[PDB]
């Protein structure tokens, strides 16, 4: 018993029941504020699944993370609208799911952290762009403290922010625990101080996946379980670019 | 007059019989060089005919082909039977007097004997297009590098002719002359008449010519 | 898909419109028309492709999205078949003889 | 007294009265035929002015011509849809207009010839692509017969088709005669045997401009008058590219 | 005894006379008012005998250079 959601030009099959967790209990919207007579802005054909490259999960892997909207910067038409518009906004629907037998075990945490600000490997350096992003390729945490020329101070058990890793369930989150689940859904609305801002310059939230109980398998069976993430924009808007004038 | 004309209808401006070809073939074995002959159906062979079908850009019609055939012996038998075979485009064709392309079941053929009213049959509108094209401005290939003009457009079948009797002493030579007329014409989009004599039979190539005759002076 | 009942994978089926080359990467294929077909739920998928008629013409390509997950099988041979049929309305015109048999011989 | 037509994202100011000549008295349409259940096709944001480069008109210039739709092959989004679709159709609106004083004189003919098939410079050669097209740059006629390796047999007074040049007014046409007009409009619908065909492979019609009475000017005044053409697609369609299937 | 139909014979009706005459008669055949019941898959192997369905094994299809595009 399954149904297949489709957003047109893309389709993905999902388990019938898996629950959705709406972050802060509000769906993506188009803003309805007036005084846009002097700054009119149009709403769109970007509302389709984009499937990022799958990553291995193997026993003793420490975690992964990506930063939006700068992980979709090379994807299709949505990447063009970070470059032909100076301001934007957009909510997201994120399905994280994976395969697995019934002989596997372990559970992982899926969380979206608005405004995750990373440390720096040495305690007086400043992290640079290339070490805090990796495009649509997953970045990763590491166990065991080690220096880097810039680098994020990854540690897993501080989460790169110097907070308890067990307390990250304050943000919108889902557990994917093998022997029950194998999928999760988080719908994340646009949260920022200002209503719109430059896509390139800023990051809105950082998806993270942290294994707690690590992968293991009974006699025989594959030594890895692949994970896949799929992200689709919802209710996006961008600044105008039309004169309000005439001849 | 006393009413609207009707001698200048499209249907009466066309649809007149005209000679378009004639050919020869003669009784003889499959060894013999000429012993069957063919003609490819086209309307660009005859200059006079061609002029009046380049009045329009698109046409669709059925056509009637009548062949009138005579024969004569040459210097020193039963009545001869002639076969006329129409091959629709994309069919098999014979390369010799004896083939299985005269025995094929999907090519219409007329057996006819001398001393009868001449054979004819109509061929209905054939083309995957919705009209024949008398002008084309593209290339055969999907990138421009094909053959310019009259590519797979304006392609119709072809006739073949042979005697059906066995060879016998004293050669008989036949001459068959082909008459052609369209019927049920419909024309779309007119053109200005051709002004320069035709050169090739597959191109619109032309040699520049004066517009008009000289006058002795423009004033009267 | 005719593999075992414990095998699970995901394939990305893809279709290219006529007059456009085949995709060269799974990334390319994905951005085209594609149906993600999960083996482990569905055991078949039907694509109904419009606009065939007679080079230029579309392409159908299948791509791994994930590698297959074996139960414990020691030969990883799994297979899939493909079937084809005309769909709904269809039309033909103008009879001619087939090219696959050549003359008599007896 | 003028009004300014606008097709969104573009605007052009036109003289209030100048007449439109609808070619064969039918406007561009979307086809409404059924039996597109097995070959569904979608209709669009290409419906905007495209202004081609202006050409000089000077005394003793012999004429110009362009071939559509292969003169718009580098233009914007409309050029992308000759490359992501295997079949198309589209009507056109063409405004040809020019400047001029009241001290200039001469008149030109504007005509659109469906299925104009060109000759070849030698009478046994075959013209190639590069000599019968020049993209969005105007090609030109020439007076005085001359050979070329391929070339069109241009002559003006045969019009490259071996017909009288005085009899080209059988096709949709407008005279632009200085001392009255300075503009013309031809709306040209899609005319072809088949309902849709490949944009690259075929040409639908050839715009041509032929001076009859040549440019001349009274004491002082500029020695050239510039001509400009502007072409906007209308009611375009292209073949589908969506499965009719399902999972 | 299935698929048994008659047969034709041909002769001249005149008496023999000096100088042989040779005739060639060619036969054309068409059915009309057909009705068909139960379809079959098309024949794939060239016919051998004219009274048996005997055949010589043949490849299903032409080779390709590789299955991937």
């Amino acid at each position: 018993r399954v149904r297949s959601i489709t957003l047109g030009n893309s389709t993905i099959t999902t388990q019938e029941c898996a629950n959705v967790v709406v972050g802060y209990g509000e769906w993506p919207e188009y803003l309805s504020d007036n005084e846009a007579t002097a700054e009119d802005q149009p709403t769109v054909a970007t509302c389709r699944f984009y499937t990022l490259d799958s990553v291995q999960w193997e026993n003793g892997s420490p975690g992964w993370w990506w930063k939006f909207p700068d992980a979709l910067r090379d994807m299709g038409l949505f990447g063009q609208n970070m470059y032909y518009h100076y301001l934007g906004r957009a909510g997201y629907t994120i399905h994280v799911q994976c395969n697995a037998s019934k002989f596997h075990q372990g559970c992982i945490l899926v969380v979206c952290v608005p405004e995750a600000e990373m440390g720096s490997a040495q305690t007086s350096g400043v992290v640079n762009y290339e070490h805090i992003s990796k495009g649509e390729i997953a970045s990763r945490f590491t166990t065991t403290t080690t220096a880097e020329d810039h680098g994020v101070q990854a540690a897993v058990w501080n989460a790169g922010m110097g907070v308890g890793v067990g307390n990250l369930t304050i943000f919108p989150h889902q557990w994917i625990n093998l022997r029950t689940n194998n999928s999760a859904t988080i719908v994340m609305p646009y949260v920022n101080s200002v209503p719109m801002d430059n896509m390139y310059r800023h990051h809105n939230f950082t998806l993270m996946i942290i294994p707690f109980v690590p992968l293991d398998f009974s006699a025989g069976a594959s030594t890895y379980v692949p994970i896949t993430v799929t992200v689709a924009p919802m209710c996006a808007e961008y600044n105008g670019l039309r004169l309000a004038g005439h001849q | 007059n006393n009413h609207v004309r009707s001698e200048s209808t499209i249907e009466n401006f066309l649809a007149r019989s005209a000679c378009v070809f004639y050919l020869e073939y003669k009784t003889g074995t499959k060894e013999d060089s000429n012993s069957f002959n063919n003609w490819v159906i086209t309307t660009r062979r005859v200059a006079q005919l061609r002029r009046k079908l380049e009045m329009f850009t698109y046409l669709r019609f059925d056509m009637e082909i009548t062949v009138v055939i005579t024969s004569s012996q040459d210097q020193s038998a039963p009545v001869l039977t002639h076969q006329i075979m129409y091959v629709p485009p994309g069919g098999p064709i014979p390369v010799s007097v004896d083939d299985y392309s005269w025995q094929t079941s999907t090519n219409p053929s007329i057996f006819w004997t001398e001393g009868n009213a001449p054979a004819r049959m109509s061929i209905p509108f054939i083309s995957i297009g919705n009209a024949y094209s008398n002008f084309y401005d593209g290339w055969s290939h999907f990138s421009q590098a094909g053959v310019y003009g009259f590519t797979t457009l304006n392609n119709m079948g072809q006739l073949f002719f042979r005697h059906v009797n066995k060879p016998n002493p004293a050669a008989i030579t036949s001459v068959a002359r082909i008459y052609f007329k369209p019927k049920h014409v419909r024309a779309w989009v007119p053109r200005p008449p051709r002004l320069c004599p035709y050169i090739n039979s597959t191109n619109v190539n032309f040699e520049p010519k004066p517009v008009t005759e000289v006058r002795t002076n423009i004033i009267t | 898909f005719c593999g075992s009942a414990m095998t699970t994978g995901k394939f990305l089926l893809s279709y290219a419109p006529p007059g456009a080359g085949a995709p060269k990467t799974r990334k390319d294929a994905m951005l085209g028309t594609h149906v993600v077909w999960d083996v482990g739920l569905q055991s078949s998928c039907v694509l109904c492709i419009p606009w065939i008629s007679q080079t230029n013409a579309g392409f159908v390509t299948c791509w791994y999205q994930t590698s297959v997950v074996s139960p414990a099988s020691n030969q990883p041979k799994c297979y899939m078949m493909c079937m084809v049929s005309a769909c709904n309305d269809f039309s033909v015109r103008m009879l001619r003889d087939t090219k696959f048999i050549e003359q008599t011989s007896f």
